């Protein structure tokens, strides 16, 4: 009549794990190793608010293009939009700007 | 069996600073440690387990600290919500203890209370008692003199105060002057406090 | 006014995990890029309720 | 999210058992471990745990007093003590204890809190007086036992500018509450009532406020 | 191979990964080892701790913008992007198999041990029915039952009694 | 440590990884176990396809090409290449290393299992006598031999004629 | 699970990793085993030179200099710099905590391993006291104690002279 038995835990958990030997092993407990989601936002770098051009590329920001008439005494990064366009107004070639690019990039 | 020794008991600090608690076990319990935080009137919720396990739908301004005998909880940046009596408790053994709880209360800037002078209802008066109620509303800190005049001073009041506003970390203050009453004719309330140059006095005449 | 240590073109990331799969160009003290859709490192045992 | 409810008697006489009462709403009992605790107006203090498959577990400092029990046809479980004193004064929580996790086993949800007298006198009924008046107004608790009353405004329409207090304890051994609004005095023309619940008493009673 | 002799798990045993379940005259109810659940929670955490808290990494800009004629570096650059991209992907695939394979193992472990405590100390009190269930030949009450589980088992003071059984 | 209290391997044992060898008045012959065989077959593939199928590559030409003047860059190449390679034969290397003493671990661990559940329901019919081998003091037909097999062995049914030759 | 049932380990136990402590009526000693120490050396040794050996490098020169106008190429050098950084010390970690489990349970497997050949052989002529440790029903001398050690122990020829003390 009277007895004892050993045994483990199960629950309602649906969660899946790989092994080395067994793929699909269902488990109790587990934890998420991989970032999977972002906020949706561009935040400050290290409290330092970023340096956001708008309607301009750093062409256009540092020349004084006339559309680029709307800065911090620091930021962490600079941010341009894929529409960017007011840089050089008047045709010609810039020099170096690609390096001034990642010269102006934190300040 | 397990004593669970909290520090401090008592706390105030402004809006922005950071707050730490702390808690000690009297034997060794690793990380089996949570921290609650009771509101008044309320069932104290779960903030960190595992002494450093941040409860989902918790403000990230918490965190635990801590394995083996010490443990601590920061609060980096303090906002007025945080009002509030914080507890420890183990879950090592049986039975579970809890610490003796840290009251945190929100140091503000000066706000003068407004005060209000109320008499008896002719109801009361009819059932043969009668009590003059002061109000202080909305002010901060929470010291404060009441004086009862009748001109003369009374030693038959007594005072209640609210917890803290949990939106603008104010308090309120009630004084009851139970009494006979319709033997005099002037009540004052005489209401002294920091945030006025001098004593502001309510009354009234009875009619 | 977010504040992060890790910024992607699409959002910002919280750095807890090792690793992250939103983006490879990342700025800042940032998780390890990957190709992973899950990484998942089981705590608890076979769940077999029979 | 699960809710727990506690009822009981409120006021229970020395050397008697006091009983306890948790509905649950939104998780089945035989299926969790259940705890109590308690606290004096002083710290929490753990009361103990059952499982209905199972096996109880006490808190020594009251072991030999205290009783649970599940009620799987209800949905409820129950707490008793037996021989209480000015000590088992409290305000008692039911709670429910957490499948085991990488946590590993929390107290996640709580019940409202009730409220637990241990005292040989008798329950006595409120009576309300009005405080008549930017400008404030109220409601005067007076001679009542024992804790607690409930105090709404309009029911419980006016929140904004409502301060209940603390009850205070009197020398005739009975407790006295006043509960105020501040409202404009521009808005004068409104009708304000106050609503006083003292349930160990059955006192319902409305108040209209005026000048 | 403890975990699927005992085909399944208890969803009866909520207060811990590792336990027993009793019957006697007084009753029966799971009851969960804390001390074994401790342990391998403990170690467990350390564990994944180990693999997160251990990657520190240094202050990068991943970016970078070259000119219509500097297509190498562009292309050295993405080696680089793409040659570390590689190495994670499949490192972090791979320590994961690899510990969760341990892990299991690890609980596979424990709920052996403490089987293999128990069958050590009652000998020939007990029959070993399979399914990870001993039925006693005796009377076990509570107090009896307890002692088994902390490893205080008393085997002769039973045994005459179970002798009787047996035959 | 079964493999090498077991000295060797059975050449005449052709289909499967694990099995028994078996002696009676019926006859004798090697018998394999097909389902820890199978089992071990589809894990260790797992295992193999695991290390392999993981390695999704990036589509590269590793090759560039500078000039007299770009010295420094050919170097900075080099050196990713060459970074590269000393981590990837490092790894390569080691997880070989480190999988192989595993599964040869789990080979002992599968046969230490078996010789301990025929252990286990045997008892006291038969005698070890080392070499892996039981040697049955009842007389143990096919039928006998099978129930050993796939575990309903019925050890009282043949206990009052193996205590006979015990003595 | 035998090092912390065997709680501590022996200061007095010079010569080996493993071994035995005796006791009987000729003396008692601290006696090494060095067959199983000789291996666990052998076999950790070629563990500890394949972590070491196996790093096989390129000759590098690490440091490049570049101009105020190449602040690029400056950074895409510094990101190949930082991410073999990372890659190093994140692996160097891990391998140095995997590794170090396998030791440890290694040395716990071979002390249970020894422990468990030894309760093999002596079934009933001893009682397993706890702490690791066997006492004897009958006397047992050096050349007994021999025996064990080495494995050729001959059960039966004391069991009646331990039978006697057994009741
Ligand atoms: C600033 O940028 C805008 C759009 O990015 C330019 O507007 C375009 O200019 C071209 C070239 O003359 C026109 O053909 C298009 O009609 C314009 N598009 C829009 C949407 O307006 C604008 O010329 C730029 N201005 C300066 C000063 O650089
Ligand atoms: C981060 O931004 C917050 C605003 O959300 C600001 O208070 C703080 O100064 C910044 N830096 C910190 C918290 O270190």
């Amino acid at each position: 009549s009277d007895t004892l038995c050993i045994g483990y835990h199960a629950n309602n958990s649906t969660d899946t794990v790989d092994t080395v030997l067994e793929k699909n092993v269902t488990v109790t407990h587990s934890v998420n190793l991989l970032e999977d989601k972002h906020n949706g936002k561009l935040c400050k770098l290290r409290g330092v608010a970023p340096l956001h051009l708008g309607k301009c590329n750093i062409a256009g920001w540092i020349l004084g293009n006339p559309e680029c008439e709307s800065t911090a005494s620091s930021w962490s990064y600079i941010v341009e939009t894929p529409s960017s366009d007011n840089g050089t107004c008047y045709p010609g070639d810039f020099i170096d700007y690609e390096e001034l690019r990642e010269q102006l990039s934190s300040v | 069996d397990i004593q669970m020794t909290q520090s401090p008991a008592t706390l105030s600090a402004s809006v922005g600073d950071r707050v730490s608690i702390t808690c000690r076990a009297s034997q060794s319990i690793s990380s089996w440690l949570a921290w609650y935080q009771q509101k008044p009137g309320k069932a104290p919720k779960l903030l960190i387990y595992k002494a450093s396990s941040l409860e989902s739908g918790v403000p990230s301004r918490f965190s635990g600290s801590g394995s083996g005998s010490e443990f601590t909880l920061t609060i980096s940046s303090l906002q007025p919500d945080d009002f509030a009596i914080y507890y420890c408790q183990q879950y090592n053994s049986y039975p579970w203890t809890f610490g003796q709880g840290t009251k945190v209360e929100i140091k503000r800037t000066v706000a003068a209370p407004s005060v209000f002078i109320f008499p008896p209802s002719d109801e009361q008066l009819k059932s043969g008692t009668a009590s003059v109620v002061c109000l202080l509303n909305n002010f901060y800190p929470r010291e404060a003199k009441v004086q009862w005049k009748v001109n003369a001073l009374q030693s038959n009041s007594q005072e209640s105060v609210t917890e803290q506003d949990s939106k603008d970390s104010t308090y309120s203050l009630s004084s009851t002057l139970t009494l006979d009453y319709e033997k005099h004719k002037v009540y004052a309330c005489e209401v002294t406090h920091q945030g006025l140059s001098s004593p502001v006095t309510k009354s009234f005449n009875r009619g | 006014d977010c504040n992060t240590t890790c910024q992607t073109p699409k959002g910002a990331i919280n750095t807890s995990l090792p690793f992250q799969n939103i983006h490879p160009i990342t700025i800042g003290k940032c998780p390890k890029y990957v190709k992973s859709t899950k990484l998942r490192l089981a705590t608890g045992l076979r769940n077999i309720p029979s | 999210q699960v809710q727990l409810q506690e009822s009981g008697p409120g006021l229970v006489k020395p050397s008697e058992t006091l009983s306890l009462t948790c509905s649950v709403s939104g998780a089945s009992i035989s299926s969790y471990y259940w705890i109590w605790i308690r606290q004096p107006a002083k710290g929490l203090e753990w009361i103990g745990r059952f499982y209905t498959s199972g096996s109880p577990n006490y808190n020594p400092s009251l072991r030999s007093r205290v009783t649970m029990s599940v009620d799987t046809s209800k949905n409820q479980f129950s707490l008793k003590l037996t021989s209480v004193t000015a000590a088992d004064t409290a305000v008692y929580y039911c709670a429910r204890e957490e499948h085991i996790t990488f946590g590993g086993v929390i107290v996640r949800y709580w019940g409202q809190g009730t409220l637990v007298t241990v005292s040989p006198a008798s329950t006595k009924g409120p009576s309300v007086f009005p405080l008549a008046p930017t400008a404030a107004l109220g409601c005067l608790v007076k001679d009542y036992f024992p804790e607690p009353v409930t105090v709404s405004w309009n029911s419980g329409a006016l929140t904004s500018g409502v301060h209940t207090f603390p009850a205070v304890l009197q020398s005739s051994g009975l407790y006295s509450l006043s509960s105020v609004v501040t409202v404009p005095s521009s808005s004068l023309g409104q009708t304000y009532i106050c609503n006083v619940n003292h349930k160990p008493s059955n006192t319902k009673v409305d108040k209209k406020v005026e000048p | 191979g403890a975990i699927a002799f005992i085909e399944g798990g208890w969803t009866g045993m909520v207060d811990g990964w590792y336990g027993y379940h009793h019957q006697n005259e007084q009753g029966s109810g799971y009851a969960a080892d804390l001390k074994s659940t401790q342990n391998a929670i403990d170690e467990i955490t350390n564990k994944v701790n180990s693999v997160i808290e251990k990657m520190n990494t240094q202050f990068t800009a991943v970016g970078k913008e070259f000119n219509h004629l500097e297509k190498r570096i562009e292309n050295l650059n993405k080696k680089v992007d793409d040659g570390f991209l590689d190495i994670w992907t499949y490192n972090a695939e791979l320590l994961v198999l690899l510990e969760n394979e341990r892990t299991l193992d690890y609980h596979d472990s424990n709920v052996k041990n403490l089987y293999e405590k128990v069958r050590s100390q009652l000998k020939n009190n007990a029959k070993e029915i399979g399914n990870g269930c001993f039925e006693f030949y005796h009377k076990c009450d509570n107090t009896c039952m307890e002692s088994v589980k902390n490893g205080t088992y008393d085997y002769p003071k039973y045994s005459e009694e179970a002798k009787l059984n047996r035959e």
